[PDB]
C-alpha cells in the first residue's frame, strides 16, 4: 500500500480496514476495496467528502504492484433543509427517515448516499433525485427533487359464476394528500357487488391507517347452488391499520351490516335460526321478511415472506381476523377466521416447490342465540377443495312440506341433500409443486402445476342427532373429503388462465362432485 | 414493559460483547440526578391493553341503550389510563456526569443509576466504541 | 429460551469452527463482575404465551358478564407478566476484562462467566478473528 | 437434531472431496477442551415439537373448562422445554489448538473431538483452503 | 439415501466424461482413512419418512385420549428418528492423501476407498480439471 | 433413465453435428477399465414409482388400523428402494485413456465403452471443440 | 416426436435460409458410420404417455384392491416403457468426415445420412456460417 494525503486518522490502520495477502494477484475487487473501506467511513468524522483514488504503478518484470492511495480527507459540513419541490403530498417527515442523516447533523455526500435511493420505494415517485447554504461556505443542505385517475375493466369467464365483470376507478391521490380512494363493481351469477372506498395511509405521521368502506351486495342463493334465500344487504365498516414490523401488521374498526333476509325455502337448519330469534312465519309458505341490522366490531392480524410477487414460491404468507358485535343490536354472534400459505422451495435452481394453506374458522351466537345463516362457511369447489361441486359439502338441509309437496302426498321431513354450508370450517391442503415440462426448455420454467390432495370438512356444530334417527349425526369430526387430479396454470395476454381436472377420490353420499373446472379474467 | 434494563454502567447488551473496544481515562466533575424515558410516543400497546379491559368493564352497568354508551364511556376512560401508566412505567432513575478526560476535554454521558455512588472527583474509565460510552468506576 | 450461551470464552459457534484466526499476546488489569441482557427488545413471543395462559385462566371464575370480564383481566395480566418473566430468562453473569497487549495499548472486552476464574494479573492470548475477541486465560 | 458431525478432523462434507487443497507444517502447544455449539439460535423446530406433545398430554387431566386450561399450560411448558432441550441435543467436544507454523507465526484452530487425541508438542499438517482449515496429526 | 458413490477415483459423473483433463506426476506420503459425509444439514426427506411411519404407529395403542396422545408422541419420535438414520446411511469409507509432484510442491486431496490399496511412495498419476483432482495407480 | 447413452464414441448429440471440430493426432498410453454415473443425486422419478408401489402393496394385508400401518410402511420402503433401483440402472462400463499428442504434452479422456477395444499404444484421431473430447481408433 | 430431421445436407431450418453463408472447399478422407440421438435428456413427454394408458390398462384385472394395486403397477412399467421406446425413435444413422481444406488443415463433422454418397476421396463445398456447416458433395 500507500498513503498519500491527510486521512485525519487512519493513517496506520491501512492494513487493518483495508488489508490483503501479499503475492494476491491484480485485483479489481480485492484492490479496489482496499480504496473503498475508508471511502465510506469518513462521514463518521463529520467529514463531507471522502475521497479514496488509489493507481498503482503496474510492474510486470518481476510482478509487483505497488499500491499508491491518495486519500484526502472532506471536512465538516452540516444539515439544514431537506427540499422537495413540485409534490404537495411527499412529507419532508418519511422521506427524511428512508435517508440516512437527520436534520441538524455533520453533513457528508457520500455518507447520504445510504439515502436516497430508497425514498423511491414509496411506489408513486418516477425518479428519485439528490447543498452548501447558497452563498455561505460553512452550513449545508440535503436537497430531493421528484417528478411526478386511471378506469379499469375487467371482463371474465367461469365455472363457479361463468360469466364476471368488473370495472371501477381508482386514483392513489386525492388532490395532492396520499388518500387513496378506490371503487369497484362485480356482477355474476350470485351477487352484484358495488363499492366505494377510501383510506388515509397516514393517519398518525408513524404509520396509523384509516379506511372507511361503503359497500353494497345484492347477492341472490338459487343459481349459487344453495337452498333458496334472498339477499339485499348493504353496510358499512370503518378500521384502523398500523405497521408494527413491515413483517405484520394489525386492524380494528367497528362494522354496521344491515340485511333483509326474505325468500326462504322452508326447510329445519334455518327454522331453527328463526325461533331462536323470535319470528315465526308459515312452516310452509314463502312470503316472509326477515329484517337485521347487525352493528359489529372487527379485527385483524397479517404476515409476508415471499421473494417474487409473481408465481411466488417462497416465504411464508398468513393471516387471521375475528369478529364480535356489541351486544346492543339486533342478531348477537362473532366469528373467527384464520389463513395460512407456505412457499418452500427446497434448493436454490427452484424447481421444486412446496405449497399448503391451512384455513380454520369457527362462530356461535352468543346468549344462547344463533349464527346468522348467511353467515355460516361453505366448503368445496375449485378455489379450495378441487373435485366436488362448488359449495357442495356441508350437512345438507331438511325441506318442509311446502308448496316436498302435498300434490305427491308429501307428509314428513323430506330428506333433502342440497348445501347450505356450516359454522365450524377446517380445510388443509398439501400441494407438491413439480415442473413444467413439453414446451420448449429454453421457456420450460413459467406454467405452473402441482399435484393436490385437499380436504374440507364445514359441520354444524349445534346438528342435533338426539331427534333425528333416520339422518345420521351430522356432527361427525371426521367426515373428510379427500381428492386428488391435476390443473395447469399460467398467464397470457387474454388474462390469468388455468384449466383442471380432479378426481374425487373420497366423499360419502350425499356429497356432490365436479371433476373439471376452469378460470379466465377473475374467480 | 419496554425493557430499557441495558442503560446502565453495569448491564451490556448481547450485540457488544466478546469485541475489542478503547479504553481511555478520566476524572470526574458534577454528578447530579436525572430521570430517564425510554419507548415510544404513539404507545400503541397500552391503548389496547387499556381499552379492552375499560370496555368490558362497561358490560357489567346498566341495560338496554344505558349499557351500550357505558361500554364506550369506559372504553375510552381506559384508552387514557392506558397511555397513562404505561409511560409512566418506564420512568427510570439515572445520573449525568461531567467527566474531564486526560486527554485534556470534557464530556457529558448520562446513565442510569446502579449500586455505586458516583462523587465529583474520582478516576473512571470510558470503555469506548462507535458511539457508545460506559463509564465504570476506576 | 433464547440460548445465550455463546457469550464465554468456553462454547464456540459453529460459523467459528475450521477458520484461521490470529493470536496476540497480552496481561490482564480490572476484573468486575457484569450482567448480560442478550436477545429480543419487545418479547412478542413471551407476551402471547402469557396471554394465551392468562386469558384461558380467566375462564374458572364467575358466570355470565361477570365472566367475561375475568377473562380479558386475566389476559392483560398474563400478557405482561410474560414479558416480565421473559426478559428474567436472559439475565446471565458475566465479566467485564480490561487487558494491556504487549504491542503497548490498553482494551477492554466483556464476556460471559464460566468456569474459570480470571484473576487480577496473568497472561491471556487474544484469538482475533473479522472483528471479533475472545479470551482464554493461561 | 442438528448434525454438527462435520466439524471433525476426522470426517469431510463432501463438497471438500477430490479438491487442490494446499499443505503447510508446523508445530502444536496450548491444547485445551472446549465445547462447540452448532444450529440457530431461535431453535423453532423444537419449539412446535415440544408444544403438540405438551398439548395433548394436557387433554389427560380434569373436565370441563378445567381441562383447557391445564391443555394449554402443558402447550406453553412443553415449548419452553422444546426449545430449552433441543439446544443441549447440539453440544459437542472439541479442542482449542495454538499452532507455530514453520514459516514463523502463530494461529489458533478450533475443531471438534475425534478419536485421535492431540498432544503438547508434535508436528501437524494443515490442508488449507480458502479459509477451512483441518489439522491432522503427524 | 444420498447416492454418494461419485466420489471413487473408479467412478465418474457424466458432467465430466468426453472432457480434455490434465496430467501431472507425483509420489505419494501418508495414506490415511477418513469418513466422508455428504448431503444437508437439516435432512428434510427422511424426517417427513420417520414422522409418519411413527405416527401411525401411535393409533394402534390405547383409545379415547390415550390413542390421541400416542398418536402424537409416536410422530416427534419417528421424526427424530428420521434425522438420525438418514445421516447414517452416507458415512462412507474413504481415504485422504498428500502427494509430492514432480513440479516440487505438496498436495493432499480425499477420496472414497475402492479396490485399488495405495502405499506411502506411489507413482500415482494425477488428472486435473478446473479445480477437479483424481487420483489413479500407478 | 435419463439419457446418458451420449457419452460414447460411437453417438453424438444432436446438438453438436453440423459444426466445426479441429482435429489433432496422438498415441496413447494406459487404458484402464472405469464405470459412468450419470443422472441425479437425488433420484426424484425413481421416489415416486417406488413409493406408489410400496403403498398399494401395503393395502393388501390386514384390516381396521393394522391395515394403515402397512400401507404406509410399505409406501416409505417403496421409496427408498425407489432411488435405490433408479441409481443402478446408469452404471455403465466405460474407459479411461491417457494419449500423448505430437505436440508434445499429455492428457487422459474418459468415454463409453462401445464396441471396439483400444490397444496399449496405437494412433487416435482426436476431434475437439470447446471442450469436448472424441477419440477415434485408427 | 423429437425432430432431428434438420440435421441432413438436403434439410435447412427456417432461420438459416436467405442468410449469406461462406463458401470454402475440401478433400475428403476417413468416413465412418455414426448415430445421431436426438432430443431432451428426461423423454418427459413419452414417458407421461405411457403411464396414463400403461395405467387404464391396469383397471382391466382383478377386483377391489387387488385391482387398484394392477392399476399402478401397469403405470410405472407403461410409464417406464414409454422412455424406452421415445428414445429409440431418435436414433438416426449419420456419418463422419474428415475434410481436408485447401486452406491447408483437417477438420471432421457428422451429419445425418440422407441420399447422396460420401467416399473417401472427393471434393466437397463446405458452407459456412456463424459456426455452422454443411457439406454438399461435387
Ligand atoms: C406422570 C404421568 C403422565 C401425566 C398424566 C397422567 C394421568 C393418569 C391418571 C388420570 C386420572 C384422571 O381421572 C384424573 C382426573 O382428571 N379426574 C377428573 C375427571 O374425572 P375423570 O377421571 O376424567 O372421569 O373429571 C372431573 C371434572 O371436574 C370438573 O368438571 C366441572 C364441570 O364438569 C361437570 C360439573 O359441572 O360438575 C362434571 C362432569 O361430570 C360433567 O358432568 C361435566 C360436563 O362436561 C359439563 O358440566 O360437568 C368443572 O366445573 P366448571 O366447568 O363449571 O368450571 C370443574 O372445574 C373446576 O373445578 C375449576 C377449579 C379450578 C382450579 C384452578 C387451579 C389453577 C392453579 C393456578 C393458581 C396460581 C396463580 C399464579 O376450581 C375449583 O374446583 C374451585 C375449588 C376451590 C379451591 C380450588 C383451588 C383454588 C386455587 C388453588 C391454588 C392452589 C395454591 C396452592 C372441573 N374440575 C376439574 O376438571 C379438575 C381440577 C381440580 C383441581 C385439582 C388440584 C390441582 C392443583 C395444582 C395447582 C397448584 C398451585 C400452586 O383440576 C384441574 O383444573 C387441573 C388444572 C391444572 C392446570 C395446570 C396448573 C397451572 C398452574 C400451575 C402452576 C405453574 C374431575 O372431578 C376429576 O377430578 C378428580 O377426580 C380429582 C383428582 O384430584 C384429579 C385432578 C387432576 C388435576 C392435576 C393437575 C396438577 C398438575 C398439573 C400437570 C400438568
Ligand atoms: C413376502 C411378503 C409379501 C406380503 C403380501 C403377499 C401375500 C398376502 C396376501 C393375502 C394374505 C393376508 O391378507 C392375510 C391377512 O391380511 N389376514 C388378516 C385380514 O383378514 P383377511 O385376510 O382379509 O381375511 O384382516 C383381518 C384384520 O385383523 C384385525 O382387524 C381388527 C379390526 O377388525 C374388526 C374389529 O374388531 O373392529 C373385526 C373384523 O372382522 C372387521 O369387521 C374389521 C372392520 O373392517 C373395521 O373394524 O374390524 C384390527 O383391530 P383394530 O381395528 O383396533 O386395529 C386389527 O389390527 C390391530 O389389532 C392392531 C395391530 C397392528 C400392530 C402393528 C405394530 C407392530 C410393530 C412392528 C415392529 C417390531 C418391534 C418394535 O396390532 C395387533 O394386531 C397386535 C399384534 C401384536 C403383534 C404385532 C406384530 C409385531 C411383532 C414384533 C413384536 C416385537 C417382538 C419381536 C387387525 N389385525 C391386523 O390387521 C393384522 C396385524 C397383526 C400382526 C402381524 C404379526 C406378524 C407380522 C410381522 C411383521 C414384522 C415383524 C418383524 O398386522 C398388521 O396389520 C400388519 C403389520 C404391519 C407391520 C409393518 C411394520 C413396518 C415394516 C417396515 C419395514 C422397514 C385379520 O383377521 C387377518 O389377520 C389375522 O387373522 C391374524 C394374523 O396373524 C395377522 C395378519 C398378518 C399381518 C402381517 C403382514 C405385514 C408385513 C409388512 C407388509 C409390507
Ligand atoms: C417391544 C414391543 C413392541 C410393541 C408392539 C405392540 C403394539 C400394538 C399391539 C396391540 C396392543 C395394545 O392395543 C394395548 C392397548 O392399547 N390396549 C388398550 C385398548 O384395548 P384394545 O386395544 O381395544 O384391546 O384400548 C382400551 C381403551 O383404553 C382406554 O379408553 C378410555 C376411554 O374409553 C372409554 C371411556 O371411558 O370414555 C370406554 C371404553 O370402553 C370405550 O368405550 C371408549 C370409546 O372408544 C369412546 O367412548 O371409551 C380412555 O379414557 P379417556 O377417554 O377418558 O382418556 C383411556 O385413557 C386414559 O384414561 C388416559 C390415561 C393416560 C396415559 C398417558 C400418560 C403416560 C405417561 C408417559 C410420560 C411420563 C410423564 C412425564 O390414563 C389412564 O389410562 C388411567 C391409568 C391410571 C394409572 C396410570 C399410570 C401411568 C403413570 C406412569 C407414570 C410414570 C412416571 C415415570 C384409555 N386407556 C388406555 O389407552 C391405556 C393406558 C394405560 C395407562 C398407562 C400405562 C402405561 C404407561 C407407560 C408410560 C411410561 C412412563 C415413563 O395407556 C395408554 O393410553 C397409552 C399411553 C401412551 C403414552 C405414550 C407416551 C406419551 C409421553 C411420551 C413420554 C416420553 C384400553 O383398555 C386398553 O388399555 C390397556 O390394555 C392398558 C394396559 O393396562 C397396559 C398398556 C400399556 C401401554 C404401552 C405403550 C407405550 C409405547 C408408546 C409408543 C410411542
Ligand atoms: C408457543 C406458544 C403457543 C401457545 C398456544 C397454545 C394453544 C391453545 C390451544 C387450546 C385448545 C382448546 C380448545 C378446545 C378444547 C377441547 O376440549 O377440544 C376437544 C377437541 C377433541 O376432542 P373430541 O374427540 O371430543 O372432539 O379438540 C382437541 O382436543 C384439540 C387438541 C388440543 C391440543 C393442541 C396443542 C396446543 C396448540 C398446538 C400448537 C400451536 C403452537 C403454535 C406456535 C407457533
Ligand atoms: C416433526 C414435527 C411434526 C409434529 C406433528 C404432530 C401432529 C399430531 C397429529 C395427531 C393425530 C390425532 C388427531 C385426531 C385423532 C383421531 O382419532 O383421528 C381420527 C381420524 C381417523 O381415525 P378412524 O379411521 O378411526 O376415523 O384421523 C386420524 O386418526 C389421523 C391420522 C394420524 C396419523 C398421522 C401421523 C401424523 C401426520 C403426519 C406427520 C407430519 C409431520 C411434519 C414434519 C415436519
Ligand atoms: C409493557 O408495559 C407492555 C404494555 C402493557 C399495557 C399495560 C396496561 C396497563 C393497564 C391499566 C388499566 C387501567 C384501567 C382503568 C379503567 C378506568
Ligand atoms: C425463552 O426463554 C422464551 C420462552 C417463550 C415464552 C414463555 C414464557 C412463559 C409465560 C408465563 C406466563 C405466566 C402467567 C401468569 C398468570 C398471572
Ligand atoms: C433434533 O433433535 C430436533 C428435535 C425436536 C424435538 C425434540 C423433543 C422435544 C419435546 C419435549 C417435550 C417435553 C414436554 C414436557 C411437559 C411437562
Ligand atoms: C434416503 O435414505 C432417503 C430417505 C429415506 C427415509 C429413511 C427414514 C426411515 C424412517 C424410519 C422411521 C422409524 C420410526 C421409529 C419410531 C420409534
Ligand atoms: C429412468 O430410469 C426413470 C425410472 C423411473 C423409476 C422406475 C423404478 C421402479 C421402482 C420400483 C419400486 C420397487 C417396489 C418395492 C415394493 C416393496
Ligand atoms: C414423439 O414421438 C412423442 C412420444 C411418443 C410416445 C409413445 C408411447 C409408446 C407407449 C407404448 C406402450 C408399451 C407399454 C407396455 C407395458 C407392459
Amino acid at each position: 500500500v500507500e498513503v498519500s494525503g491527510n486521512l485525519a486518522g487512519h493513517s496506520a490502520e491501512i492494513e487493518q480496514l483495508t488489508k490483503i495477502e501479499p503475492g494476491e494477484l491484480y485485483n479489481g475487487t480485492k484492490v479496489t476495496k482496499m480504496e473503498d473501506d475508508i471511502k465510506k467511513l469518513l462521514g463518521r468524522y463529520g467529514y463531507a467528502y471522502p475521497r479514496v483514488q488509489s493507481m498503482p504503478e503496474i510492474n510486470d518484470a518481476d510482478k509487483t504492484v505497488k499500491l499508491r492511495v491518495n486519500v484526502d480527507a472532506g471536512n465538516r459540513f452540516y444539515v439544514r433543509k431537506i427540499r422537495f419541490e413540485g409534490n404537495d403530498t411527499s412529507k419532508d417527515a418519511v422521506l427524511r427517515r428512508e435517508m440516512r442523516q437527520m436534520e441538524g447533523a455533520w453533513l457528508g455526500s457520500d455518507l447520504v448516499d445510504q439515502g436516497k435511493e430508497r425514498l423511491n420505494r414509496l411506489g408513486f415517485f418516477e425518479t428519485v433525485d439528490t447543498q452548501r447554504v447558497p452563498g455561505s461556505p460553512d452550513q449545508v443542505d440535503v436537497v430531493y427533487k421528484v417528478k411526478e385517475g386511471s378506469f379499469n375493466f375487467g371482463i371474465g369467464y367461469g365455472t363457479e359464476s361463468g360469466v364476471s365483470f368488473q370495472a371501477g376507478v381508482q386514483q392513489d391521490n386525492w388532490l395532492g394528500t396520499g388518500y387513496a380512494v378506490g371503487i369497484n363493481g362485480t356482477k355474476n351469477d350470485y351477487q352484484t357487488y358495488a363499492e366505494l372506498s377510501v383510506t388515509n395511509p397516514y393517519f398518525t405521521v408513524d404509520g396509523v391507517s384509516l379506511g372507511g368502506r361503503l359497500f353494497y351486495n345484492d347477492f341472490q342463493a338459487d343459481d349459487a347452488d344453495l337452498s333458496d334465500y334472498t339477499n339485499k344487504s348493504y353496510g358499512t365498516d370503518v378500521t384502523l391499520g398500523f405497521p408494527i414490523n413491515e413483517y405484520n401488521s394489525l386492524r380494528a374498526g367497528l362494522g354496521y351490516v344491515h340485511n333483509s333476509l326474505s325468500n326462504m325455502q322452508p326447510q329445519v337448519a334455518m327454522w331453527r335460526y328463526l325461533y331462536s330469534m323470535g319470528e315465526h312465519p308459515s312452516t310452509s309458505d314463502q312470503d316472509n321478511s326477515f329484517k337485521t341490522d347487525d352493528f359489529t366490531f372487527n379485527y385483524g392480524w397479517t404476515y409476508n415472506k415471499l421473494d417474487r410477487g409473481y408465481f411466488p414460491t417462497d416465504g411464508s404468507r398468513v393471516n387471521l381476523t375475528g369478529k364480535v358485535t356489541i351486544p346492543g343490536s339486533d342478531n348477537e354472534y362473532y366469528k373467527v377466521t384464520l389463513d395460512t400459505a407456505t412457499y418452500v422451495p427446497i434448493d436454490d435452481d427452484h424447481k421444486w416447490v412446496v405449497l399448503g394453506r391451512t384455513r380454520w374458522g369457527y362462530g356461535d351466537g352468543l346468549g344462547g342465540k344463533e349464527m346468522p345463516f348467511y353467515e355460516n362457511f361453505y366448503a368445496g369447489g375449485s378455489s379450495t377443495v378441487r373435485g366436488f361441486q362448488s359449495n357442495t359439502i356441508g350437512p345438507k338441509a331438511v325441506y318442509f312440506p311446502h308448496q316436498c309437496a302435498t300434490q305427491d302426498g308429501a307428509k314428513d321431513l323430506c330428506k333433502s341433500d342440497d348445501a347450505v354450508g356450516g359454522n365450524a370450517m377446517a380445510v388443509a391442503s398439501l400441494e407438491f409443486i413439480t415442473p413444467t415440462p413439453f414446451i420448449s426448455d429454453k421457456y420450460a420454467n413459467s406454467v405452473r402445476t402441482s399435484f393436490f390432495w385437499d380436504m374440507g370438512t364445514v359441520w354444524d356444530t349445534n346438528w342435533d342427532s338426539s331427534q333425528y334417527s333416520g339422518y345420521p349425526d351430522y356432527s361427525d369430526p371426521s367426515n373428510i373429503r379427500m381428492s386428488a387430479g391435476i390443473a395447469l396454470q399460467w398467464m397470457s395476454p387474454l388474462g390469468p388462465l388455468v384449466f383442471s381436472y380432479a378426481q374425487p377420490f373420497k366423499k360419502y353420499d350425499g356429497d356432490k362432485a365436479e371433476q373439471f373446472q376452469f378460470n379466465i379474467g377473475k374467480t | 414493559c419496554v425493557n430499557n434494563d441495558t442503560l446502565s454502567g453495569d448491564v451490556y447488551t448481547a450485540s457488544e460483547a466478546k469485541q475489542v473496544q478503547n479504553v481511555s481515562y478520566g476524572t470526574i466533575v458534577n454528578v447530579r440526578p436525572v430521570q430517564i424515558q425510554g419507548g415510544d410516543d404513539s404507545n400503541v400497546i397500552g391503548a389496547i391493553g387499556g381499552a379492552v379491559l375499560g370496555g368490558f368493564l362497561g358490560n357489567t352497568v346498566g341495560g338496554g341503550t344505558g349499557r351500550s354508551l357505558a361500554t364506550a364511556a369506559g372504553a375510552v376512560a381506559g384508552g387514557v389510563a392506558g397511555q397513562g401508566v404505561q409511560s409512566a412505567m418506564n420512568k427510570t432513575q439515572g445520573v449525568e456526569l461531567e467527566i474531564r478526560k486526560d486527554d485534556g476535554n470534557t464530556i457529558m454521558v448520562v446513565q442510569k443509576q446502579g449500586n455505586t455512588r458516583f462523587s465529583p472527583g474520582q478516576r473512571v474509565v470510558l470503555a469506548s466504541n462507535g458511539s457508545q460510552v460506559t463509564v465504570s468506576p476506576r
